[PDB]
């Protein structure tokens, strides 16, 4: 099935501000 | 006798509880017919990696057996009443719902009791169902709209559960154990995450006993919702084979409980839906529709404003030729843009009456009503009258519709996906230089 | 096929000066066009011609 | 009168000479074009041979003789009803759109 | 369609109903 | 809370109920389906039922769409082979204003020349999606193979006809059809008074008007979808024939179709009369259609194409079981709770009730309530059930198949 | 009505006036402290 | 061809000397030039619509 594509680990790319999978980016998008 | 005054006539939604905490939700009419079901706070969210697709698995066999009606006993008996028996899987909700006579409603709570708690799960029942949702999966991947809305959550919560289809994963589906689904179930369907709900003719009173009656075995002794992280995104799935080609974009949005999904669905009904069999044509009042429509750019599409816990996909899907996929990103984004920056009053005016009307036609027979209850009680944790709804929505303006759209499309980073002959799907960059306006 | 049509520079030349649509009934009053073109070409020229020396 | 000026100035224009009626002169902004568009086959082959015509002989710095010069008292509007609508429709999109 | 499953529900038994509308996609 | 029901002296059926909702709407009802149509003029309601956003005399093409528009309106036409309806929803307050859109439509199209030319292309498109969903082929087929005249008209433009339908055909179909005298004006949220009102001054159209004769025939489709759909009927009966009420029975005891979602359909004869034997994807469910003046009652299957022979023949044996006596009051118990349930629920929302009002309105000429419907489904004997089952079997046969048609029988094959 | 319920170019058009009086005097070079106020 | 001719007036005022009577023609033929372009042709234009009963 497609349903089993998961999109790459961007962990390395990131922003530190956005790296908390658990956060909302919202908090950092000002910043940003 | 004016619109104003029939929402107030509205009926009263009622609501009332257990000692285990099981809702129970009623709207009362004067139907000969009903719709009654369990909604549940359980889906593909509150999954992990390793059982992604059990609540899926679990809606396969929801209606195979339980142990008091075993086998196809439980059919039968849904059959002969003549009453109708369906299920759904989002990632956030499940739901299973009967439609019977006013007159089975007790013997119809008696069933949906007996599905949710009693289910059987046989492992030779459960190795049927193995197999037909593979070759589910099979059928959806023919489907695009399904998986190019599938790949929007994909890379618009990538590293997260709103990432996880709701379908699961082919491994899991071939490896998911009858264990698996009982660990789901015993985690997930506990009382004070349930809603038993319905509307037609009946009493809320009787609704409330036979909920006591059927339901109060059900545990409520925690399954929280981390925040899910949104993050700007493309994925392109290329495949110039396909005849058509398929585009979801979408911003975060606010969540289920936000008031600003008044001004943004008003916003997103100026904006609107076209599909080439619509009679409107150039005439149509949403310029994205009239444009699209006399300049051939594009099938269809749709703006959706897609609701979970705290965050969401604001955005639009259009299906189009495969050289008409920038026309169409540069005419959608100038919407947004508008909105935005210029908003008028009149169109306002019109979006709010787009959405009033939406929202009373929608709500018509038992099924949908059911629904609205035992939803609105898992979102809302409560059901919002209609006149609320109006009085809501009569206090937008083309102020307010400036002020919501730009704190959520102008200038933010939107998740884009693609499937087909998408050769020409505008460069991320591009996309996102698209929500602004250097001349604002 | 035909190299007047195809070729990138002679398409131009082809498009714009040998297989234009012009009108039946164009006036002598339209020759200036053409002429103002010479004018240009000719001062440039004899300018040339005479800045080499002036 | 009025009508003797006009009929005096409709000669001196001289459009007829070449086999023209007054429709065929109008000038084809967007409004213009539209009402062509909607013209009947009849109507306008009718046009686009008169236009031939005139411009034919506008190439050869010629007119008709003066017995098939297109008479005053002849010349129907053939386009306004398309065209009247044509703008009727125009102007309600614009009222529309505030 | 790959599943009897998915399969059912098909073959019919309302004789057709053609609607198009203005501004709803076309059944 | 009750129906008013009115008809004028010139023939046209009033009905309202001012339920006092919300949203209000009006249904003008019109025996102008595609049976009216003739060999001269195929296709003509389709490109009309198309057309509904064109000038009328009374607003422009661009007032319609943007005024419905502006109150977050919806009009809307439908087509069976019997009738069209154009329906209007809106909130209750704007009624006036889609009345008036409504009247202008269907009492003073313009149907100008380039409006309709411009529309052609549409009956194409239009036709193209609904030919996607391969029933449709099928059902269409059936009753041109089942009929000679107007029931054998399908809904959808024949392609020879696109772009050859006319201004005057247009205008002539509705000068023809849309008369007081066949027409029936429903209004669900609205005053009763005021509908009279506006039938007397705005429907005063002057009446300005065969039987279906069954043959029965065969159309075979040959593609590759490897799939093979078919349709089996016989002549049945005509609406309002109690003969009527005991095919819609047989109709739920054979199986019309599942209710359970992934359902076995423990209690569908047909299903489980296949599916012994047959063990693979394939659907099978009772077709009943019943009209003015006739009736095709049998089933239809999706198989397998290489297992086609043995499904049809499959389900046409359960038939044969029914016909020769094998039926039990249980079965036919289920099969009265489903119909009667079935119809209730079909009258649940404002979208089915209205179509029910006006299905009726012009069919008979009155209203039938819901409880002397369940009468007439309970007055149905086990015996009936038996004979509509028998006048099947024995009945003059109507076929159309599509797919890869190898081991499709033809009807002679039994 | 629906133009001057326009008329949202105004505090911008306000902006990029200032942007246009603020852009000729930076470009051509008293009252302004520090810059230019002092020499 | 009065703006022509008035075009022509214009040169030959601007090739003499500022006297009497050329400072008056002058001002008269620069007069002339803006009402022809700026109020006489439109008038005209329009007074030829009337004439054709448009
Ligand atoms: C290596 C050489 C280096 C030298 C370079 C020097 C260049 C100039 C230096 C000064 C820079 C100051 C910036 C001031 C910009 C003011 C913006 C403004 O309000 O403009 C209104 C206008 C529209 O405003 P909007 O509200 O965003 O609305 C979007 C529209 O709906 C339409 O949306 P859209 O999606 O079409 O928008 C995409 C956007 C992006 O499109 C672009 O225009 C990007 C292309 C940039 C090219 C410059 C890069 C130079 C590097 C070398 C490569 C050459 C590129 C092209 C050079 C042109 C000449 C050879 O284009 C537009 O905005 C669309 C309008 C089309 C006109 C512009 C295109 C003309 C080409 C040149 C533009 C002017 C540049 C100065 C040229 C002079 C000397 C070179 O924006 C622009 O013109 C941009
Ligand atoms: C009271 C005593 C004192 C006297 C003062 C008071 C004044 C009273 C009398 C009123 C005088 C003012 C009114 C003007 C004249 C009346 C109306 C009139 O002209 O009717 C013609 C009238 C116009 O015909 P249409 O069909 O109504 O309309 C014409 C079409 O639009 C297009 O026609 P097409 O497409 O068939 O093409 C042919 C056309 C082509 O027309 C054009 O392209 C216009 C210009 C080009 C001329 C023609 C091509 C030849 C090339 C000429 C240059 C080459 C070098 C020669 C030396 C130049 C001379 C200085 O040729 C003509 O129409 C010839 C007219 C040219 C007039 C030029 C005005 C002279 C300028 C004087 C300025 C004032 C300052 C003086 C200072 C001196 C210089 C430093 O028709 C005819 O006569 C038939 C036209 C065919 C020509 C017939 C045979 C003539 C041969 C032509 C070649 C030579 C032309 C002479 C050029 C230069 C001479 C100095
Ligand atoms: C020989 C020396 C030249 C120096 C000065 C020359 C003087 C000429 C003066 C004036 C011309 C006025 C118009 C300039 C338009 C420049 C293009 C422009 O505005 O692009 C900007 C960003 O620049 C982008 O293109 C985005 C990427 C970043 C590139 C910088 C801007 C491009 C040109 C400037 C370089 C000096 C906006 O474009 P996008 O980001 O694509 O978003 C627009 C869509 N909403
Ligand atoms: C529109 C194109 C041109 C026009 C109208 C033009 C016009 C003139 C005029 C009026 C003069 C004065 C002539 C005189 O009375 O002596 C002149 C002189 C001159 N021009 Fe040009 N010129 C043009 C192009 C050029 C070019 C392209 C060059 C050199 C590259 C050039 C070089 C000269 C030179 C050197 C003189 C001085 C010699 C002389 O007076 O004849 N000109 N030009
Ligand atoms: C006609 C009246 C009888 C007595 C005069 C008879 C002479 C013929 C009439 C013109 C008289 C000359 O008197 C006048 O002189 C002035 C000065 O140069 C010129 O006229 C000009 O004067 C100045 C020139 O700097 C301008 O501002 C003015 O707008 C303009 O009219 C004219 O030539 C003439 O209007
Ligand atoms: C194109 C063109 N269309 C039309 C007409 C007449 O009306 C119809 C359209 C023309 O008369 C013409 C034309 C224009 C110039 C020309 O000869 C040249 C070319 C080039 C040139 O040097 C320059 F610097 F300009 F490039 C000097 C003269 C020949 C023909």
């Amino acid at each position: 099935s497609h349903t089993d594509i998961k999109v790459p680990d961007f962990s390395d790319y990131r922003r530190p501000e956005v790296l908390d999978s658990t956060k909302s980016s919202k908090e950092s998008s000002e910043a940003r | 006798a004016t619109y104003a005054q029939a929402l107030q006539s509205v009926p009263e939604t009622q609501v009332s509880q257990l000692d285990n905490g099981l809702r129970v939700a009623s709207e009362q009419s004067s139907q000969p017919t009903c719709t009654v079901g369990v909604w549940i706070d359980a889906g593909s969210r509150y999954e992990s990696e390793k059982n992604n697709g059990a609540g899926y698995f679990v809606e396969h066999l929801a209606f195979k057996g339980t142990k008091n009606r075993p086998g196809n006993a439980l059919e039968k008996e849904v059959e002969s009443m003549g009453a109708h028996l369906n299920a759904y899987s989002t990632r956030e909700h499940t739901a299973y719902y009967i439609k019977a006579l006013s007159k089975d409603l007790p013997k119809a709570v008696e069933l949906l009791a007996d599905i949710v708690q009693n289910c059987s799960l046989e492992d030779s029942q459960i190795e049927k169902e193995r197999d037909v949702i593979l070759q589910e999966l099979q059928e959806n991947d023919t489907s695009m709209r399904d998986v190019v809305f599938n790949y929007l959550h994909a890379t618009a919560f990538q590293g997260t559960p709103l990432a996880q289809s709701v379908e699961g994963p082919s491994e899991n589906v071939r490896k998911l154990s009858r264990a698996d689904l009982t660990e789901y179930l015993s985690r997930h369907y506990k009382a004070p995450r349930m809603v038993l709900a319905a509307a037609g003719g009946l009493e809320h009173r009787q609704l409330l006993d036979l909920a006591q009656k059927h339901f109060s075995g059900l545990s409520g002794t925690v399954p929280t919702l981390s925040p899910c992280r949104f993050t700007g995104s493309q994925i392109c799935h290329r495949e110039d084979g396909l005849p058509l080609a398929h585009v979801a974009i979408a911003v975060e949005g606010p969540g289920w409980a936000h008031p600003d999904n008044v001004a943004l669905q008003v916003a997103n009904a100026i904006i609107g839906h076209y599909d080439c069999t619509y009679g409107g044509g150039a005439h149509l009042s949403s310029p994205l529709a009239s444009i699209a429509a006399t300049n051939k750019l594009c099938q269809s599409f749709q703006t959706f404003n897609i609701c979970y816990a705290d965050t969401g996909l604001l955005g639009a899907h259009f299906v189009c030729d495969h050289m008409s996929i920038d026309d169409m990103m540069f005419v959608l984004q100038g919407q947004w843009m508008r909105l935005c920056t210029s908003a008028t009053e009149s169109e306002v005016l019109r979006g709010k009456n787009l959405l009033r009307n939406a929202l009373v036609s929608h709500l018509d027979g038992t099924t949908p009503v059911c629904e609205d209850i035992g939803r609105s009680l898992l979102t809302y944790g409560r059901r919002i009258p209609l006149a609320e709804w109006e009085s809501r929505i009569a206090e937008v303006d083309a102020r307010v519709v400036r002020e919501v759209c730009s704190k959520y499309f102008y200038d933010q980073c939107p998740a884009v996906a693609g499937f087909g002959p998408i050769e020409q799907l505008p460069d991320y960059n591009r996309i996102r230089s698209g929500m602004f306006w250097l001349r604002f | 096929t035909n190299i007047r049509k195809s070729h990138p520079l002679m398409k131009i030349v082809n498009n714009a000066f040998i297989d234009l649509p012009a009108p039946s009934n164009i006036s002598s009053w339209w020759n200036f066009g053409s002429l103002l073109g010479i004018c240009l070409i000719l001062q440039i020229l004899t300018g040339l011609f005479l800045a080499m020396h002036y | 009168w009025l009508e003797g000026i006009r009929k005096w100035y409709y000669n001196a224009a001289g459009f007829n000479k070449l086999g023209l009626m007054r429709d065929d002169t109008i000038h084809e902004n967007d409004d213009v074009k539209e009402a062509i568009r909607r013209l009947p086959e009849n109507l306008y082959n009718d046009r686009v041979f008169r236009i031939k015509r005139a411009l034919d002989l506008s190439m050869r710095q010629q007119i008709l003789p003066k017995e098939q010069w297109t008479k005053y008292e002849e010349d129907k509007s053939y386009l306004e009803p398309y065209l009247k609508e044509v703008i009727r429709e125009r102007k309600e999109r614009e009222e529309w759109a505030k | 369609v790959l599943c009897r499953e998915s399969l059912r529900g098909q073959a019919a038994g309302r004789p057709l109903v053609a609607s198009v509308s203005l501004n709803v996609p076309a059944s | 809370q009750d129906l008013e029901f009115t008809r004028l002296p010139n023939g046209l059926v009033i009905a309202s109920l001012e339920n006092y909702a919300p949203a209000s709407r009006i249904g003008l009802f019109i025996k102008a389906g595609s049976r009216y149509e003739n060999s001269n003029n195929l296709g003509t309601s389709h490109l009309l039922r198309l057309a509904s956003s064109l000038t009328t005399k009374g607003a422009s093409s661009f007032k319609i769409t943007r005024g419905i528009e502006a109150v977050g309106g919806k009009l809307s036409v439908t087509s069976t082979r019997e009738n069209m309806a154009y329906t209007v929803e809106c909130l209750r307050d704007d009624v006036d204003i889609l009345m008036e859109f409504l009247l202008n439509v269907t009492t003073a199209p313009e149907f100008r020349r380039w409006e309709v030319a411009a529309l052609q292309p549409q009956l194409r498109i239009d036709k193209a999606v609904a030919l996607q969903n391969p029933q449709a082929h099928v059902i269409e087929n059936l009753h041109a193979a089942a009929y000679r005249n107007a029931l054998a008209n399908s809904l959808y433009c024949p392609d020879y006809r696109i772009g050859k339908v006319t201004p005057v055909e247009l205008h002539d179909y509705v000068q023809n059809h849309f008369t007081s005298a066949r027409m029936a004006l429903i209004g669900l949220g609205v005053s009763h008074p005021v509908l009279k009102q506006v039938a007397e001054q705005f429907l005063n159209i002057r009446g300005g008007l065969a039987k279906a004769k069954y043959h029965g025939g065969e159309i075979r489709e040959q593609n590759g979808d490897s799939l093979v759909h078919a349709a089996l009927v016989a002549e049945s009966a005509a609406i309002g024939s109690a003969e009527a009420n005991a095919f819609s029975v047989l109709q739920h005891v054979l199986g019309a179709g599942p209710h359970v979602k992934r359902g076995s359909n423990a209690t569908s004869s047909l299903y489980q009369a296949v599916a012994k034997g047959v063990h693979q994807p394939f659907d099978v469910s009772a077709f009943n259609a019943s009209y003015s003046d006739s009736g095709l009652f049998g089933f239809y299957t999706i198989s397998q194409a290489a297992s086609a022979g043995d499904v049809i023949k499959a389900a046409y044996n359960q038939v044969k079981t029914i016909a020769q006596g094998n039926l039990s009051n249980p079965d036919v118990q289920a099969a009265k709770n489903k119909l009667k349930a079935g119809y209730l629920m079909s009258v649940e929302s404002s979208e089915g009730f209205l179509d029910e009002v006006g299905s009726q309105a012009l069919a008979a000429g009155s209203y039938t309530p819901p409880s002397t419907v369940l009468q007439q489904i309970d007055a149905v004997a086990d015996a009936d059930v038996i004979n509509a089952a028998k006048k099947f079997v024995s009945g003059r046969k109507s076929m159309a198949a599509s797919g890869n048609l190898g081991h499709t029988p033809f009807i002679d094959e039994l | 009505r629906y133009r001057q319920l326009a008329r949202n170019w105004v505090p911008t058009a306000s902006l990029w006036g200032a942007v246009g009086a603020v852009g000729l005097v930076w470009a051509t070079d008293d009252w302004v402290p520090y810059i230019n106020g002092k020499f | 061809w009065a703006l022509v001719a008035d075009l022509l007036t214009l040169t030959w005022i601007g090739g003499q000397p500022v006297e009497h009577p050329y400072i008056t023609i002058g001002q008269l033929a620069s007069v002339l030039y803006f009402l022809l372009i700026l109020v006489l042709m439109p008038t005209a234009g329009t007074i030829e619509n009337k004439l054709l009963k448009w």
